[PDB]
């Protein structure tokens, strides 16, 4: 079937499915709606619920992370493409607020492979924003001595990794990664990653680091995935 | 790829006396993320392996005594030996481990009067 | 404490090729990487390379990427630098040096040295 975001089946609650109900997901980069019309397909006491919230675009992220209904959590973020679509795709510009934000972010850590090669290209791009055009096959033969055979340091450089794309997609996003982080399942990340990639193409050093993760996913090492809370 | 040039080839002091020597590089070796140089400092004395002297062009490894003090950044490094001993005799050498790949300067001889 | 012995001197005629091995005790060999350094007669130290023991996988200077191939084995913990279509050039003392790969390619103990002659 199909899933709505407002209505979210039960067998629904997978990293993969609930990844469709991103706000950036929505493709809504346009039309901020008024909150009454978004929830005018809805009952009447969650309307006047959602109503009594006094929800705003600068706010409804922090609604979203005290909720502790999944359900609630992912209308919530529903509720945030449509009414802030300017600060849900805000990311994605070449020069933002949010991308500088991200950007220094992405500065102030260091990689493990980053701190024993320097050299190296996402490095490059993440401190002076150069070489952001590699393919994940150059990252292969680049990186592959140093992650493949060693779950620390893949663990180690993924936790950072989870920090820094913590920051790019907030809400339900940020939920998921909590949750990938928990659960060590790290190749659920995909889910993320691969939605993200093509809307990245207009920044460059977004699509670069987006690009490494696809690497690095791939590394040659075995996790084990500590048991799920949902 | 790097060079490493490295201010004297030999350098003759007498015991007790104050002596520096100087590594340069043509590209800056700090990376601004964790701010650590990435420059090293080994003691080859007469017939004999590389012994590390300091790493991080900063900290000196276990078991180097507190005379040797190394310092500097971007492109300029320095070593500095307090109160040269007779054992101290040798060829001094910096690596840049930055970029690939690492690269080793032409050394630099302390020769002892 | 930590030790890295190597192969006796070797005098190879040029044309033929050589094979130095590098034991190492004290350590987990598998934790930290091997690095290979040619150091000529002259002043002069080149980085050769370097392998991770537990991934298999090298890394060489661009220089030496034919002449020399490293190669390990675990059991013995025991690693391997061979040299072919030995030259003029490659007259040289060659290095083994433990690698840990947070400090990048700094080297804290280093073998004793092979002299190969051609
Ligand atoms: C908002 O816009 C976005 C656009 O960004 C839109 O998302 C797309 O939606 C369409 C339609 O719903 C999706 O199209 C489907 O594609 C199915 C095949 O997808 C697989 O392959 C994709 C391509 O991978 C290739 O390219 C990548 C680089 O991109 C490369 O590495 C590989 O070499 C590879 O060759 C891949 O992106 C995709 O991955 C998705 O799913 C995984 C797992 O869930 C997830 O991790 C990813 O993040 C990503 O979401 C997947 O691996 C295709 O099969 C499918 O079905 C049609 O064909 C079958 C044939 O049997 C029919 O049965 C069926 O009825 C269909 O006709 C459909 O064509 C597209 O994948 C989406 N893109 C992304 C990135 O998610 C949103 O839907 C929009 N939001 C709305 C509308 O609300
Ligand atoms: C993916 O990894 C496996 C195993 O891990 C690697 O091999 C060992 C030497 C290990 O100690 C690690 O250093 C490596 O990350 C690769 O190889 C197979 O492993 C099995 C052990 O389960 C071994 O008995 C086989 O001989 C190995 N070779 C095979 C099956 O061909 C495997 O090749 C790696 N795959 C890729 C694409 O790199």
């Amino acid at each position: 079937t199909s899933i709505n975001c407002k209505n979210i089946q039960s067998t629904q609650l997978t990293i993969e499915h609930l990844s469709k109900c991103m706000a950036f997901y929505q493709n809504k980069t346009s039309s901020p709606v008024v909150i009454n019309e978004i929830i005018s397909d809805a009952s009447v006491d969650e309307q006047e619920l959602i109503k009594s919230l006094n929800l705003n675009c600068n706010v409804i992220d922090r609604f979203i992370s005290e909720s502790s209904v999944i359900e609630t959590q992912v209308y919530y973020e529903y509720i945030k493409s449509q009414l802030c679509p300017l600060q849900v795709h805000d990311i994605f510009t070449i020069n933002s607020a949010s991308n500088i934000q991200w950007k220094a972010l992405a500065r102030s850590f260091t990689l493990g492979v980053c701190n024993t090669n320097p050299h190296k290209h996402i490095c490059r791009c993440l401190e002076s924003m150069q070489m952001c055009t590699s393919t994940k096959t150059d990252h292969a033969r680049e990186m592959s001595i140093y992650y493949d055979g060693h779950p620390d340091r893949f663990e180690h450089d993924m936790k950072i990794i989870l920090n820094i794309m913590r920051y790019i997609v907030p809400g339900l996003g940020r939920v998921l990664l909590d949750q990938i982080k928990q659960t060590k399942d790290y190749q659920a990340l995909r889910h993320i990653q691969g939605k993200l990639s093509p809307k990245s193409q207009s920044n460059l050093q977004l699509k670069g680091f987006l690009e490494f993760v696809d690497f690095i996913l791939g590394a040659n090492v075995t996790i084990e995935k500590t048991p799920q809370t949902l | 790829d790097i060079v490493m040039t490295q201010a004297a080839s030999s350098l003759a002091v007498s015991v007790g006396e104050k002596v520096t020597m100087s590594c340069k590089s043509s590209q800056s070796l700090l990376y601004s993320s964790n701010q650590k140089n990435y420059l090293a400092w080994y003691q080859q004395k007469p017939g004999q392996s590389p012994k590390l002297l300091i790493y991080w062009a900063s900290t000196r490894e276990s078991g180097v005594p507190d005379r040797f003090t190394g310092s500097g950044s971007g492109t300029d490094f320095t070593l500095t030996i307090s109160s040269v001993k007779a054992e101290d005799l040798a060829v001094y050498y910096c690596q840049q481990y930055y970029s690939f790949p690492p690269t080793f300067g032409g050394g630099t001889k302390l020769e002892i009067k | 404490e930590v030790q890295l012995q190597q192969s006796g001197p070797e005098l190879v005629k040029p044309g033929a090729s050589v094979k130095v091995s590098c034991k190492a005790s004290g350590y987990s060999f598998t934790d930290y990487n091997m690095c290979w350094v040619k150091q000529s007669h002259g002043k002069s130290l080149e980085w050769i390379g370097y392998i991770d023991p537990y991934n298999g996988l090298t890394s060489y200077n661009p220089k030496f990427k034919g002449k020399a191939t490293l190669t390990v084995d675990k059991s013995s913990s025991t690693a391997f630098m061979h040299l072919n279509s030995l030259t003029s050039e490659d007259s040289a003392v060659y290095y083994c040096a433990r690698n840990y790969y947070g400090r990048s390619y700094a080297m804290d103990y280093w073998g004793q040295g092979t002299s190969v002659t051609v």
